[PDB]
């Protein structure tokens, strides 16, 4: 499989490839060293949790022109929850043991 | 010993780099990790030529990458064989040149010499007995010719006894990529004649001319164009890195191909190349090597080598073969084509034989020649420059960052004179 | 320099090099004392110890 | 470490900005909420139009401006409420109502202060900002007046950094207002002396493009945005995708602006083939480029043939190999119906990007494998300035509608100076083209 | 690497293009929707079809043809017929108002706005081809839009492309049978317009072909469809040499350098043989001598002109099938021996022969029989002067009283264009008279 | 050694190539794949005369195929033995010929001639000792005559001593293959006479005449006619390739067949030929062989050979034979037909022996002689040419590509002059 490397012997244009995003030099080390033995910690659940608002009124006749065309793209629905970083949700949680 | 260190400039400089190391790495048997797996002793015999030893078994290229915009050094290190370039030597600013010969050579380049100049000096201090430098820079690119020439202007200032080599990609007339191509074409050339020991001209117009007619491959790419060139540079210095019959160091190339001080531009090419449909039906004998070497369509330059006369030429045989036919065949070419070779330089072809052939073939040859035809390239570049300057078109971009149009006029006089001087001997007789 | 060497009728190359030699204010300023006043026209430049 | 901050002003600017943002969202996989699914890693190409917050979501480096709060509110209540920074969609309390003097001397100064502060912060985070993209409408009072003032301040504080503006002058014969000739002419002096590069985007030309190819007989402004959306997509796409031949934003004012005054160039786009029958032709690069120079597909309503070309730079994206481009370019010179100016032998800046064109959901454009966008500064541009010339002179003949500008604090004599600027600009275009 | 582009303008042009393109689709095995037959599965098809069709890269084929007309009826019929998926959607240019038999209308008032679209489509078609041999045009002369747009497009193409060869299969009115009333006017005007703009013009009046159908095909109630089928067969016999191997090939360019003695003389009449209904074919042995003698029968001419009344200038005949050269030579010698067929003195050699191997194909539902041999004969003769003389007389009979002229003078064309056309026709008749005199 | 190269032009020129290499390929025993399965070394003693050498033992034709239109060239590729030729030797235009000498000799063929001259020059210099050329082109075609003749004209200028072999196809009036044939014919001869050394005129009538009264076969294609000629070509070249009693190359043939410098149009034929139903009773002996060789009807030129006086002729027997029964026969013919041979050149028939008869037979003959009967062809062409020119009909085309009137007047006078001299010898007496 060490094919003879001479000009015109190995096609270059990779027709089989799909994505060509440019990885920056800064994170080049990011995908080889840092994230190999590390994790952004977790989004764990909670034992005691005990639902967004109504959004029940979406009349189609009174649909503003600027909204009926640009529907939520790439989303199953136009979600309403306000994202927060990992640390935000889990504030002030603790576990304990004795040894 | 007598190793060299490479300086590549500009995006065109970086991409062209991305290949020869790859091919250079291929011949020595250097794996991407840097772990040696060659088969014979020869591949490691002269590893110092393009690598220094580092603890851990993987080999450090003596590469210095320069470019005003970070992207080029970004992609070069992302694809295959991109991890061999070791991060310390990377140098990049924050601005980019925008094809402004002014921007890359006085505005930003002038501000950056410090770090890059520091690193190169150290690497040269590393080598045991320095041989010279090689450079890849883009004349039609503002930054390349801009940053590239200054260092080249700077480098000769401190290494008076080291030969200097420069591969140049001048813009062809047919297909153009930049509108400011004429202006930056002359300015880089003017500074190139006064400092470079050897500069090689390669016309992108020819390559595509070379690819369609010889390689007959349906869909080339800049990788392929890079492929062709990358082989040549390995062609010039190949014999130096391996034992052989007639060792011919790059300096010896300077001895036998520069007639006078100011005519230090040559034209080169690589062969033989076969097709997807002709590789099995051609012939493999010495006559084939000589037949294609002088063929018009193989020279990487837009100038046809028949519109003028060869002042001198050199052929570096690669691989084993009967020297009888190497010397005799040249005697075949010289005699039947006297009119095309000046008559006061008898025996005006250089020959060399190297014992290590390219990976996968039996015979190989690389060609370097200084021909009068090159006047065609400078005139059209010269002719174009006069066309735009009479109307002061696009003059402001260069006038508003420190320059005066007197230098532009000064550049033309030298460039025009070289064109006139270069052609004086064609009508001269003995 | 460009239109400066033509200004004083001196070679283009020498002027640039001449520019560097005067430039090293640090070397003459790194040492102690030696206050300076570099005016050469409309504006004046002064320096005490530092 | 590349950053381009978008500046928008005016409903034409906002809606065009609105539409173009969905296209940029889908391309990088940015979900509407602002969190990337992603999963590897790396591929931080989204930086060009986004900035990390250290941990979590991402934001568009854009500022939306306007004086009439209704338009901005709709975006604030639409699907994209979760994307933009709450305190960057500045809104006022009153509108200008096409009284350009209103947007320049009366109502604008109460909003300029905050806008300058915003541009302060957004650039502060970047490292190598290439410039700004300014989208605006000249056929409006509030948009233009803010559109004018903002342009002036950008040069003063920063200076040499790049600036690009996609203005939309009124159509040859189709107009939305009746005071555009005043606001159209008076803006020119504002935009001629301050922006390096600007492009014409006359609306009624696009209607021809949409009607002739897509086969939609009842288009709307929304579709007009998308075609403009792709135009910006290809020009900047070279800066966030690897390729064989790159181009930079800074590398346009150095291949399309022969002199400071002449900085108006026209656009064109192709292919635009409806999927209904898109696959009845081969989509070869040979056929694709020809559509670029075709007079019927010019983005702005001017016949390019009436004058000479000065410099056209074309950007390629798709699976086009440079071998094809070299051959096709030769052809354009050969034709005897298209000619170049005497003093410009080489005038092409060719760029190529591998990434194919992204087809947005709910759109009309079909999916094709190759496309090319042309940005050329041609002598034909005299038409737009020629036609606006007559309208301003005639309607100004008897001081019609002047009384609304006198009483707002704008000097009557100022209109005296503005007319000359066109005269000064008009003469140069003819002057340059004559053979030597 | 050899391609042709066909231009069809007018109702007659469209209705003959349909018959041509059904035959071309059938001959190369392409089904109406543009794709190769689904099972296929023989593999490796040789792409002869490049001459008429264009490959889209994966799947269907797009013909290199363009249809023009100002009335939308026939174009809508084409777009709703079985071949709706074959042609490209935007190469079927259609107008809104008919020309109404007025030459001045389609040449000065409404024909000018369609010519730009047509020329654009032609340009977009031309760059795909690399070996473009030439253009073919089909147009009914005795009509308004046909003649008008034909003349206009020919005038534009003469300067836009220059030396590229053009062939015209025009249809002049019959000597006494006609459908219109002002056909001599636009007939003469179109003839004057294309006299200096077309390389080859072929006589195709309907009365002669009606006689051929009645006499040979044993059809007592023929319709235009049979006429178009015969015309398409002639086209196929003419262009078969470009896509099928043969013993002696001929090109489109090797036609108008061999049948044009002088530039003004480029009108000729065609013939085809054998045209036999199977009822009789079963009886005869249709050899090559029989078919080549039948090709010269004056009653078998495709035009209502008698070659016995004039001399021959140049004769070209193309063979296809299993013909051998020796029998062709033996038949040509016999024809030269015959006394009732005489050539002009200054043309000693007056035959060109083309030999092809592909036998003619049979269209299902057609009238012709399946045979192994056929010949297509194209000859230039002195006898064509009579049709011009008759047309001039018919024109003069009305022009003496300036009848129907206001319908022409009111639509942009001046009064004097009739006089110069009459002078040009008189000069044409004078030249055709002088060319035939013995030296 | 003393090898030759072949170049062919035109459909007739091309077509003969497909058959011509077919018979030559089998004579030495070359298969469709081209590998050597030859039985006896007699098939390889002089193989290089018509083939080169490459890797794997595959032997490649010394072929150069050139035309204006590709369609005819396309067909030659797909048939049997269509895989021997290499692509590099091929050339093709894009506009076609149109049987118009102008487009073949001044405007179109001018642009493409560079490639053929380059490709022709590549083959010749490589060969050991070039001996001559064989041109097979058609006079009845536009691209044939135009590109063809101009190819003959140019070659002579660069090469002083190379011999030439030209096989043409003159059109006979009966088979009017092209109305423009008369004009073309006169133009071709005018150029030919000044540079062509040896030309063998073969009338298509004889090929048709031959096919019926000699072979007695029902339905021949142009392959058979192509088959008939191909035998003649190999008939002359064999002696240079195989062992024999008196070796005689092409040039040795010339010295004995052209009595004066420009009376050099010869007449060729083949024998013995017999039909399927008549090839069982006759006796196969050279005495029967010679009988069919001199008989006029079998000769392959429509010019009756009994209406003129023979000047020079050559005999090239094939197969084994004793000196006696061939020589004594030849002496017999000279005396018994005294009135038919000129008086001021005695013993004016040449004979030679070749030791390898054609495969599948026992004896054969190939004849070439200079006979005054050839005067019938030019005059009859001469009369036809004047007929069409007195009315200027069809004259416009040639004037449409830079040509001019006095060229035609000059050409007509020479051909009228050439016929003038070729007959003054007929009545000459000692
Ligand atoms: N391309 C495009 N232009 C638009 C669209 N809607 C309005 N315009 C342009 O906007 C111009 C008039 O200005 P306005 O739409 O009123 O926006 P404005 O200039 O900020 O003025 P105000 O509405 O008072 O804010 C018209 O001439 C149009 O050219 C649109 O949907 N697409
Ligand atoms: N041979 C033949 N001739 C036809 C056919 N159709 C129409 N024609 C001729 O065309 C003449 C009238 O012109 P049309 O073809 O009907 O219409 P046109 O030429 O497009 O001109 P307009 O009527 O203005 O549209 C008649 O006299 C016919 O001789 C046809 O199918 N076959
Ligand atoms: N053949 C070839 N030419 C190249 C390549 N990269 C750049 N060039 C040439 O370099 C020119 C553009 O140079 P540019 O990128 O502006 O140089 P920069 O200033 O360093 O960015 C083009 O005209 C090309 O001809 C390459 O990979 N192959
Ligand atoms: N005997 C014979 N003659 C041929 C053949 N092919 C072509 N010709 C001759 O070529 C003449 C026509 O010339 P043409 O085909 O136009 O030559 P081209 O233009 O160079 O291809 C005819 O008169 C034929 O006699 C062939 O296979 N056999
Ligand atoms: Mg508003």
């Amino acid at each position: 499989s060490g094919f003879p490397k001479l000009p015109g012997f190995v096609p270059t244009q990779p027709i089989e490839q799909t994505s060509f995003k440019r990885v920056s030099a800064a994170k080049q080390e990011y995908n080889r060293d840092y994230l190999h033995k590390n994790v952004p910690p977790v989004v764990y659940p909670l034992p005691r949790q005990v639902p967004p608002s109504q959004k029940g009124m979406f009349n189609p006749n009174y649909m503003s022109t600027t909204h009926d065309t640009y529907r939520p793209v790439n989303c199953p629905n136009d979600v309403t929850e306000l994202y927060q970083p990992t640390w935000v949700k889990m504030d002030r949680q603790v576990l304990r043991f004795n040894a | 010993m007598r190793e060299i260190v490479h300086i590549q400039g500009g995006q065109c400089g970086n991409q062209i780099g991305a290949k020869f190391w790859e091919v250079i790495s291929d011949e020595h048997g250097i794996d991407p990790t840097g772990t040696y797996h060659g088969d014979s002793d020869l591949q490691l015999e002269r590893i110092n030529v393009y690598y220094n030893e580092a603890t851990g078994g993987r080999y450090v290229p003596r590469a210095i990458l320069m470019d005003l915009e970070p992207g080029t050094m970004d992609s070069v290190r992302a694809g295959p064989f991109g991890q061999l370039f070791r991060p310390d030597n990377f140098v990049f600013g924050q601005t980019g040149a925008g094809n402004n010969w002014a921007k890359g050579h006085y505005t930003e380049g002038a501000e950056l010499i410090d770090s890059v100049l520091d690193v190169v000096r150290k690497e040269a201090e590393g080598c045991d007995c320095l041989q010279g430098f090689q450079i890849t820079h883009s004349l039609g690119g503002g930054t390349g010719s801009g940053m590239g020439t200054l260092l080249i202007s700077k480098v000769r200032e401190e290494y008076p006894d080291r030969i200097m080599e420069t591969f140049s990609v001048v813009p062809s007339p047919k297909v153009s990529d930049t509108v400011v191509e004429p202006y930056n074409a002359t300015l880089s050339v003017h500074q190139l004649v006064e400092n470079a020991d050897e500069c090689m001209v390669i016309d992108n117009e020819a390559l595509y001319d070379i690819c369609f007619r010889t390689l007959k491959l349906t869909t080339p790419t800049y990788g392929d164009l890079n492929h062709l060139v990358s082989a040549a540079m390995s062609g010039v210095t190949c014999c130096l890195r391996f034992p052989g019959q007639l060792n011919s160091d790059l300096r010896k190339l300077a001895v036998n191909l520069i007639p006078f001080p100011r005519l230090h531009f040559f034209m080169i090419g690589f062969a033989p190349l076969t097709s997807r449909g002709s590789q099995q039906y051609r012939a493999l004998t010495v006559p084939e090597l000589t037949q294609q070497m002088f063929d018009a369509k193989n020279m990487m330059c837009a100038a046809d080598p028949r519109h003028g006369r060869y002042l001198t030429a050199s052929a570096l045989f690669r691989g084993r073969m009967s020297t009888k036919e190497v010397d005799e065949q040249m005697l075949n070419v010289q005699n039947k084509n006297s009119s095309y070779f000046v008559e006061w330089i008898p025996n005006n072809i250089k020959s060399s034989i190297c014992d290590i052939p390219p990976k996968g073939l039996k015979m190989a040859v690389t060609f370097v020649g200084n021909s009068t035809a090159i006047q065609e390239m400078f005139k059209r570049v010269a002719e174009q420059f006069t066309a735009m300057f009479r109307r002061k078109a696009f003059l402001h971009w260069y006038t508003g960052e420190g320059m005066d149009e007197m230098e532009f006029t000064e550049a033309e006089s030298n460039m025009n004179d070289l064109v006139s001087e270069y052609q004086q001997y064609q009508d001269a007789t003995a | 320099a460009g239109p400066i060497a033509a200004s004083c009728y001196l070679g283009k190359d020498v002027v640039s090099s001449a520019h560097n030699a005067f430039i090293q204010a640090v070397s003459d300023l790194t040492t102690l004392g030696h206050g300076l006043n570099i005016d050469f026209g409309f504006v004046k430049v002064y320096v005490q110890d530092r | 470490m590349r950053e381009v901050i978008s500046i928008h002003v005016g409903q034409g600017g906002i809606q065009v900005g609105n539409a173009c943002w969905e296209l940029f969202c889908l391309e990088h996989g940015i979900q509407p909420d602002g969190q990337m699914p992603s999963d590897g890693g790396g591929d931080d190409a989204f930086n060009t139009f986004f900035s990390e917050t250290g941990a979590g979501k991402h934001v568009p480096r854009a500022v939306f401006l306007d004086l009439e709060p209704t338009v901005i509110d709709e975006v604030r209540t639409g699907t994209y409420r979760q994307l933009f920074h709450p305190e960057q969609l500045i809104s006022g309390k009153e509108d200008a109502a096409n009284n350009f003097a209103r947007g320049h001397y009366t109502i604008g100064k109460e909003i300029v202060d905050l806008c300058l502060d915003r541009i302060r912060k957004l650039a502060d985070n970047c490292t190598g900002l290439q410039g700004f993209l300014v989208f605006n409408s000249v056929g409006g009072g509030t948009g233009s007046g803010l559109g004018s003032l903002l342009l002036e301040r950008l040069s003063v504080d920063y200076g040499k950094k790049s600036k690009l503006g996609f203005t939309i002058y009124p159509s040859p014969q189709v107009s939305t207002a009746v005071v555009e000739p005043y606001n159209s002419i008076l803006s020119t002096h504002s935009l001629l002396e301050h922006t390096d590069v600007a492009v014409m985007l006359d609306n009624e030309a696009i209607y021809d493009i949409c009607r002739r190819n897509l086969d939609i007989e009842r288009p709307t402004y929304t579709n007009l945005n998308r075609l403009i959306a792709q135009v910006i997509s290809s020009l900047t796409a070279s800066l966030r995708f690897d390729g064989a031949l790159n181009v930079d934003i800074t590398e346009f004012q150095t291949n399309l602006v022969p002199y400071p005054r002449i900085h108006f160039m026209l656009s064109s786009y192709a292919p635009i083939i409806s999927a209904e029958k898109a696959y009845h032709e081969q989509l070869s690069v040979a056929e694709i480029t020809n559509s670029a120079f075709e007079p019927a597909n010019m983005m702005a309503k001017c016949d390019p043939r009436h004058g000479k070309y000065m410099a056209c730079s074309m950007m390629y994206r798709g699976d086009v190999v440079p071998k094809d481009v070299n051959a096709s370019i030769a052809t354009i010179k050969t034709k005897r119906t298209i000619q170049f100016v005497d003093w410009c032998p080489t005038g092409f800046k060719v760029g190529i990007n591998y990434q194919p064109p992204t087809v947005v959901p709910g759109g009309d454009l079909a999916k094709v494998m190759r496309a090319v966008c042309m940005i050329s500064n041609s002598t034909a541009i005299a038409e737009v300035f020629s036609r606006l010339d007559h309208k301003f002179d005639l309607m100004y003949a008897k001081r019609a509608f002047v009384h609304w500008y006198v009483g707002e604090g704008m000097e009557e004599g100022e209109f005296s100076e503005a007319r000359e600027d066109l005269a000064a600009l008009e003469k140069d275009y003819e002057e340059v083209g004559i053979e030597t």
